[PDB]
């Protein structure tokens, strides 16, 4: 299947938590332990992982 | 070289040519050690059962082996509780009753001493004290290593023995009265040994009870002349002359027995008794006196202000007039050594007068 | 650090605009506090993966 | 041997 | 007394130069000096520029050597290692020997970091324990090794302006000061400030993110320099990763990354660097070859 | 005994193997402890009956038993003691495989030669019997160390047992039955081998692993070492060639790393009559693994050729070839090729090598390669011996000034240690005009390793030309770059001085180096420091005891007096070797 | 308390036609002045007292009353004295997500230690506080207000305390005087029983790991009896807020005062005399 | 690398 992370960029995930990590990290690291679970599943080869974020197209 | 305990288990003079070595490896703690580990593994029947190993002649022979070495060891108490755990210690002694032939369930204050034979009277006497000492040893605080990260196999083994340790240390709390009696019982080197153990169980047991205080001042001014009258030929009491002179320099603060020159002449214990008493009178002598001389403690003196400021709101004017008295003490000590000045020594410095002046 | 521990089993609903968008194109919005729940939502997501139609049911 | 890197 | 003792250290000195390790009660002797002068020093151990500078070792006594060739010896020369000497070497014992040896010969001539693999877990599991069993039999040598690693120090400052260590920064830890009131007297943990002390990394990436060694976090660019204008260090030297030209500098000159072991595990083939600071501080890279066999 | 048979089970039977090592260790000792008939009946067959997982505990009962045999009787009880052997021997490790052949090795060597055949035999001849590859390999052992003690009708079954296990198809027992032949000749008689173990030898030859064929000529050298020359020409001789000339590189390569050993069996005239041509062959294969095996044997091939015609062959045949692998571009042959070329050059002597060798020396000297540059500079020193000085520093004067600043500080050091060989014969005039920057250059040069080389090569500059033409022209150097910010160029210096101290006499020393070192004995780097305190230490024996207790006293007491221990333990060092209190 | 004339005149490394030595700079070098501030601690005792003094006259209530024959000392304003606590914490640390007054655990003071590091520091580097916080314990419930420097100071010793190796106590001396003034602090403010007073006297021979239990016997009864506006009684007698002990149902340290009389009793070979003064609560 | 080392 197609998987797609529409990830904030809006300087609101600049706040941390008590980890000391802002909170766009731990989006990161949550989308990392997200493909790795992924790749767990053996559909990890019809997956397709994509990104957008919230800044003005084309970017 | 290593000799262990298959070579002991199967024949004995190994051992005792262990115990001639002068360096024996490894040493005789640690045979105990494997001795009472090999006795305490227990079974595992063939359905993967777990019980209490069956005391088989291995057992036996692995139990009275160290017994032996614990009786060329000559029984020593410090070592034996410096060295070794304390449910080997409890099984340990549980085995030198058994040995001794004492029988199990009977309460050990039944038992007359004089009665019974004079090695089972000391295995019961060493026992009393063992259980006596390590209730001691459970009172004082230890702390703890660093704990690195976990490992699961090795935390269950010490969480199994801790929770081991726990019990009979309740087991001891609760009988620990009886062992207090079967003591007295074998008071009426080794009696020094006996009446400063009964001292110090009844200092720990007394934190809550003067009366106790007062039976621990019996039981060292009874040590320390057991201790005048052995002399140095103790070769198996060894109590420190410093501790017991500690306990004995509290016991007599609480007890007076008046001649305070043979007694205790110190500044430190006239605040200690003024203030019991109520001659303040007397104690601002003692502080312009240690104005001169230096030697009580600055934050003993701040802690002797603070109680009596304690006492001046509790109501009493007249020890308000002392605690602006010694308040001008402690302020002319502190600037005679340099430091700063107190904000109730300017508070009380507000609205002077010609007698405060 | 939140001195509550976190007793739920499950993952609360989240109160938020993208909820009622969330809940009309069919998925259920998750709000997190912890790591802990964190891998269970995402461990969620990851048996939500799957193959099927969002078809609406009247009666 | 496999990995130089101690990746664990 | 002392005098002896020094002179039959540099006996120990000549024989490990030799390559001959020593004997179990020299062992246990050593490490007992060992402990009795590293509990003095603290987590920020200073050490006052000149100084050479060196990465990992791991074990590769004959490439120490070398090292010793390009950079001067030990009496004259002021030395700093950064960590990772004890794994997957041939003669690892005979080098932490030696390490340990000149430590306690010259305290202040010479000052050894903590990496992540002298631990008891990971001698454990890559074989630092297996060398010792081979050469000396039993387990007490690497016993006190590990005890001796648990009193270890943890950073190194030079002149106030160098940030020495073996992993990385972390978001756990913000200051030189939060570094000293760690205490360093246990094992390392799987989780925390010493964990991703020795454990981190570096990237371009920007922010925080989890590791691929499954311990501690990988730092960004923006995050060394909000470290660096946040206590005052211009430059953090950091060496655990491998890298093939000997040395790498990362975040527009903020971090530098040295590897001082050539040719990993024998088969990478990668060369080695060392920095040197004169004392007026002015840095030179020394670059190496494996020497022949 | 049942006793000590449970404490060894529930022993054995734990988590950890350091208790079951102990076990093992401790084994002789309950087994004395137990007596000789009470292990035997019981404790021995209890160790056959026990299946273990754990390899090491298995090599260590292995070499238990092996130490163990004296205690259960030695050769009236190695019987009783052999089936736990044979059955520790089937297994499926090769590490306790091999203590467990060893450990038979030992057992067969302190056996009687009666019951070692009369139990032994049928021991081995069950193993080879067995149907496990390994049983044959560890029977196929026990064949090369049953040999002397049966006798000849037990020897012919062996052999032809031997045969049999040769002629068995799977490789691994071919491999083991190759090396366990090439052991086995050496204790088998002449007619025997070129009856039987040749034909076979020939069959093993002709197999198609190039494993075999590997083990199978590393049996054919050693039945040529073993063989008298007239008989293995008329056998072995085409075997060998077929194998040489064989497609697989592996066994060309490794024919080519045992060709000496071959031309020292066979002797001097079989490599004249045709071992040359193969080796012309296999050093012009397209193989860079022969043609580096072949450059590095080409040395001592020419060292075992006796001097008949062996000048004669070197220019005809030899040196076309060498520089043909010259101009060939690979980096290890090259490098190799440069080793050994200068290690056979003393054979050729001065004029085959001044007609020959040095422009292929200087052509590899000026080769890109480190590999070959260090080589070459590194063993420089045997064309040193044998080629006059002169005429090498000659030849070697236009590329000494490009080699003298390079890459590896390998070669920058094999040039400091031979360029005063250069300077005393080219005389003061040359190295004075062009050398002097050099020297200076590598004393500020970044090594410790060259900073020290040059240090020791000043040393022989100075005591070859002279105490005062190094007061004219060195001496103000040192005193010069006495003074700049590098704290190492400051030890530089104070190396040189300790040198030029010691071989300066003592009035310059006085004069000159004094002041300076007392004078940077005030610096503020502790490190220099003591390195002032380490060089008065070595200085003061040479100087007055006018001059020491003078001015040397105050700094060796401020040297005392200062703060860092470790400066103040070296000058208290340094006060009690000069005794100036 | 708290060129390149001269560089040509020596440059290019001796050899001239060739490389200089080094490679580059990595920043200025050498942070010059490493200057230390040594003035004097002399009369700085004197301005302290002046400005202490300063502060006894503003926060005394005039009040006429003449309170006594001569000796009865006026009582300070608790407004004014909540104001200086008040303002003294937001000089010290703005934070304040620690600042509900229940005192939350010693794993919390471990998830929020940095905070307690910049405190000590700034404690360290400024010994005014000590004196003011002096005059907080004066004050009656300006402990109760202060309450979060008194918990970011007890973090940091803990934690100093916990990382000190040396069998020897007073190998730090800056860590034991500021431990004595601090319990004494609190002891002089009410929180504590007098018991818990003279652990400050004790503190000079206890052996680390003795003081670092003992603290965190002190963390657990403020714990328990946490510091509030609350149950500090007024008297129509006397201004001065009274907290009376005993009736909180906790009332001494119990299981604390049962600790610290271990640690005496294990100890009893230099305590002996201090026992003497903890006796019987 | 030219070393196969078979
Ligand atoms: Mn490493
Ligand atoms: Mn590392």
């Amino acid at each position: 299947p197609i998987l797609l992370f529409l990830i904030d960029t809006s300087a609101s995930m600049n706040q941390r938590s008590h980890l000391g990590t802002t909170y766009l990290d731990t989006a990161k690291g949550a989308v990392e332990t997200f493909m790795k679970l992924r790749a767990r599943d053996p559909a990890s080869r019809g997956d397709r992982y994509m990104l957008v974020t919230f800044e003005e197209p084309p970017y | 070289p290593q000799t262990c305990w298959f070579e002991f288990l199967l024949e004995e003079s190994l051992l005792e040519k262990h115990l001639r070595k002068p360096c024996p490896d490894p040493a005789p703690v640690q045979l105990i050690v494997q001795f009472l580990e090999q006795a305490s593994k227990p079974s595992v029947n063939e359905q993967n059962q777990v019980q209490p190993p069956p005391d088989n002649k291995r057992n036996r022979i692995l139990k009275l082996l160290a017994l032996k070495v614990a009786a060329h060891l000559k029984w020593d108490l410090d070592i034996l509780e410096k060295s070794l755990s304390v449910p080997v210690l409890n099984m340990l002694l549980n085995e030198l009753l058994c040995i001794s032939k004492v029988p199990p369930g009977t309460k050990h204050v039944d038992m007359d001493l004089a009665t019974l034979p004079p090695t089972t009277a000391m295995a019961v006497l060493l026992y009393n004290r063992w259980a006596i000492r390590t209730i001691v040893q459970s009172s004082f605080p230890v702390k703890q290593a660093k704990p690195g990260p976990p490992q699961l196999s090795v935390m269950n083994q010490m969480q199994q023995e801790k929770e081991l340790t726990e019990n009979i240390l309740k087991v001891l709390k609760e009988q620990a009265a009886d062992s207090i009696l079967v003591l007295e019982a074998a008071l009426k080197e080794m009696q020094c040994q006996v009446c400063y153990d009964l001292g110090a169980a009844y200092f720990q047991q007394g934190s809550t009870n003067s009366a106790v205080y007062e039976n621990a001042r019996e039981k060292f001014f009874r040590t320390k002349e057991l201790i005048a009258e052995i002399g140095s030929l103790s070769l198996h009491c060894t109590i420190d002359e410093k501790r017991l002179a500690g306990y004995c320099q509290a016991c007599d603060v609480l007890v007076p027995s008046s001649d305070s020159t043979s007694q205790q002449l110190t500044p430190y214990s006239q605040v200690h008794i003024c203030l019991r008493s109520g001659n303040y009178q007397e104690v601002i002598q003692i502080f312009i006196e240690d104005n001169l001389t230096l030697s009580l403690p600055v934050q003993f003196r701040q802690s002797v202000l603070r109680e009596l400021f304690k006492k001046a709101q509790q109501g009493n004017e007249a020890l308000d007039e002392i605690c602006f008295k010694v308040c001008a003490c402690n302020t002319v000590r502190d600037i005679l050594e340099g430091r700063t000045i107190s904000v109730q020594f300017n508070q009380l410095f507000l609205r002077p007068n010609k007698e405060k002046i | 650090m939140s001195v509550e521990s976190e007793q739920l089993t499950g993952v609360p609903l989240d109160d938020s605009a993208i909820t009622p968008m969330c809940e009309v194109t069919g998925g259920r919005s998750y709000s997190v506090c912890s790591p802990r729940m964190l891998n269970q939502c995402l461990e969620s997501l990851v048996q939500k993966v799957q193959s099927g139609v969002v078809i609406n049911f009247e009666k | 041997s496999p990995k130089y890197s101690p990746t664990s | 007394d002392e005098k002896v003792f020094t002179k039959e250290l540099d006996q120990w000195i000549e024989q490990l130069n030799e390559c001959k390790q020593l004997s179990e009660s020299q062992v246990k002797s050593l490490c007992e000096k060992a402990k009795e002068i590293l509990t003095k020093e603290s987590n920020v151990q200073e050490v006052r520029c000149p100084v050479t500078v060196c990465g990992d070792v791991h074990g590769q006594f004959h490439d120490l050597m070398e090292l010793f060739r390009i950079g001067g010896k030990s009496p004259d020369t002021n030395y700093l290692f950064m960590g990772d000497y004890v794994d997957r070497g041939y003669y690892s014992v005979e080098t932490v020997t030696l390490l340990v040896a000149l430590k306690v010969r010259y305290r202040e001539r010479i000052t050894i970091l903590r990496g992540n693999h002298e631990s008891r877990q990971i001698t454990q599991v890559y074989g630092f324990y297996d060398e010792c069993l081979r050469k000396y039999g039993n387990a007490n040598v690497w016993k006190y090794f590990t005890d001796l690693f648990d009193y270890l120090p943890l950073t190194a400052l030079v002149d106030g302006q160098i940030f020495c260590l073996h992993g990385g920064l972390s978001p756990s830890i913000d200051t030189l000061d939060h570094i000293r009131a760690l205490d360093r007297l246990q094992e390392v943990p799987h989780e925390g400030p010493m964990c991703d002390l020795l454990w981190s990394d570096p990237d371009d990436r920007g922010g925080w993110g989890i590791s691929p060694r499954g311990a501690g976090y990988t730092f960004g660019q923006d995050i060394s320099e909000t470290f660096n204008h946040a206590n005052g260090l211009t430059l953090v030297s950091r060496a655990h990763q491998l890298v093939m030209e000997g040395y790498n500098w990362c975040h527009d000159r903020n971090v530098v990354t040295i590897f001082s072991a050539p040719n990993y595990c024998y088969r990478c083939g990668n060369q080695a660097a060392i920095m040197e600071l004169d004392d007026t501080l002015k840095y030179s890279f020394l670059q190496f070859d494996p020497a022949p066999r | 005994s049942l006793y000590p048979i449970a404490v060894l089970i529930d022993e054995l039977r734990n988590e950890d193997v350091q208790l079951r090592l102990n076990s093992i260790k401790k084994l002789s000792t309950i087994a004395l402890a137990l007596g000789v008939e009470r292990t035997r009946s019981e404790l021995l067959p209890f160790l056959t009956d026990t299946i273990y997982d754990e390899d090491e505990v298995l090599l260590a009962l292995a070499e238990q038993l092996g130490t163990f045999t004296t205690l259960v009787g030695g050769p009236e009880y190695v019987h009783c003691l052999l089936p736990p052997l044979e059955s520790l021997a089937t297994v499926e490790e090769t590490v306790v495989r091999d203590k467990a052949v060893e450990s038979l090795r030992a057992i067969s060597h302190e056996h009687s030669p009666s019951d070692l055949e009369a139990h032994f035999v049928p021991l081995v001849k069950r193993l080879a019997g067995g149907d496990w590859f390994t049983s044959r390999t560890s029977a196929c052992g026990l064949f090369s160390v049953c040999y002397p003690r049966v006798s000849s009708a037990v020897k012919a079954e062996l052999r032809q047992y031997f045969r049999n296990l040769c002629s068995d198809d799977t490789p691994m027992v071919r491999r083991a039955a190759a090396s366990k032949l090439g052991e086995f000749a050496k204790v088998l008689e002449l007619d025997n081998v070129k009856s039987e173990i040749i034909p076979m030898f020939s069959n093993l030859a002709s197999d198609e692993q190039d494993s075999v064929r590997l083990l199978a000529v590393e049996a054919c050298v050693n039945i040529a070492q073993l063989l008298p020359q007239e008989d293995l020409e008329a056998l072995v001789m085409p075997t060998l060639r077929q194998a040489a000339e064989d497609k697989s590189w592996r066994v060309r390569y490794m024919v080519a790393d045992k060709f000496t050993e071959l031309q020292k069996a066979v002797g001097p005239e079989i490599t004249k009559t045709d071992l040359v041509p193969a080796f012309q062959n296999l050093m012009k294969d397209c193989e860079a693994e022969v043609r580096a095996a072949a450059s590095h044997k080409v040395k001592e091939f020419c060292e075992n050729l006796s001097a008949d015609c062996r000048e004669n062959v070197i220019m005809s045949q030899i040196l076309p070839c060498i520089k043909e692998l010259v101009s060939d571009a690979n980096q290890h042959v090259k490098s190799a090729l440069a080793s050994v070329i200068m290690g056979l050059s003393p054979i050729l002597g001065k004029d085959n090598t001044i007609e020959h060798l040095l422009p292929l020396f200087l052509a590899q000297l000026k080769d890109e390669c480190p590999e070959v540059r260090l080589n070459i500079i590194s063993n420089l020193d045997c064309v040193n011996e044998v080629i006059g000085i002169r005429q090498l520093s000659q030849s070697l004067l236009p590329a000494i000034v490009e080699l003298a600043e390079d890459a590896k500080w390998r070669v920058r050091l094999a040039i400091i240690e031979y360029m005063p060989l250069l300077a005393g014969q080219l005389g003061v005039e040359f190295f004075d005009e062009k050398l002097n920057s050099l020297c200076m250059a590598w004393l500020v040069d970044h090594v410790y390793a060259i900073r020290e080389a040059a240090t020791s090569n000043l040393k022989k500059l100075v005591e070859k030309f002279g105490k005062e033409w190094a007061h004219a022209t060195i001496i103000p150097k040192v005193l010069a770059m006495s003074g700049d910010p590098n704290y190492l160029h400051r030890m530089t210096t104070l190396f040189c001085i300790n040198v030029l101290s010691e071989v300066c006499g003592q009035d310059i020393t006085t004069k000159h180096m004094l002041p300076t070192v007392l004078r940077m004995a005030g610096d503020p780097v502790a490190n220099v420091r003591f390195n002032v305190a380490k060089s008065l230490q070595k200085i003061g024996p040479i100087l007055d005891n006018s001059t020491l207790q003078s001015e040397v006293k105050p700094i060796l007491e401020k040297l005392t007096q200062d703060q860092d221990v470790d400066v103040k333990y070296f000058a208290q060092e340094a006060l009690t070797v000069l005794s100036l209190a | 308390g708290q060129t390149n004339r001269r560089h040509t005149a020596a440059v290019p490394g001796p050899g001239g036609i060739w490389s200089v030595f080094h490679a580059g700079v990595i920043g200025r070098g050498l942070k010059p002045p490493k200057f230390v501030q040594s003035r004097n601690q002399q009369e700085v005792i004197y301005n302290t007292q002046s400005l202490l003094s300063l502060l006894v006259h503003c926060c005394s209530a005039p009040g006429g009353t003449e309170c006594g024959e001569c000796w009865g000392a006026p009582i300070l304003s608790p407004e004014a004295a909540k104001a200086v606590a008040v303002t003294l914490v937001e000089s010290v640390c703005p934070d304040a997500a620690g600042a509900e007054l229940a005192w939350p655990p010693e794993e919390h003071a471990r998830a929020t230690v940095e905070r307690d590091l910049r405190i000590g520091r700034r404690f360290r580097e400024q010994p005014l506080l000590f004196e003011l916080l002096k005059l907080v314990a004066a004050a009656p419930p300006a402990l109760c207000y202060c309450s979060v420097l008194l918990r970011g100071l007890l973090a940091a010793l803990l934690g100093h305390w916990e990382a000190s190796r040396h069998p020897d106590t007073t190998h730090s001396p800056w860590h034991l005087e500021a431990s004595c003034t601090l319990v004494a602090v609190m002891a002089e403010g009410s929180l504590l029983p007098p018991a818990l007073g003279n652990m400050h006297e004790v503190f000079s021979q206890l052996a680390p790991f003795e003081v670092r239990l003992l603290l965190l016997s002190v963390w657990g009864f403020l714990r328990e009896h946490g510091p509030l506006p609350q149950k500090f009684i007024f008297q129509s007698e006397r201004g001065r807020f009274i907290r009376d002990f005993s009736r909180e149902g906790g009332g001494e340290g119990g299981p604390h005062l049962a600790v610290l009389h271990s640690v005496l009793h294990r100890n009893i070979d230099r305590l002996g005399l201090f026992s003497g003064r903890f006796q019987a609560p | 690398y030219l070393k196969q080392v078979p």
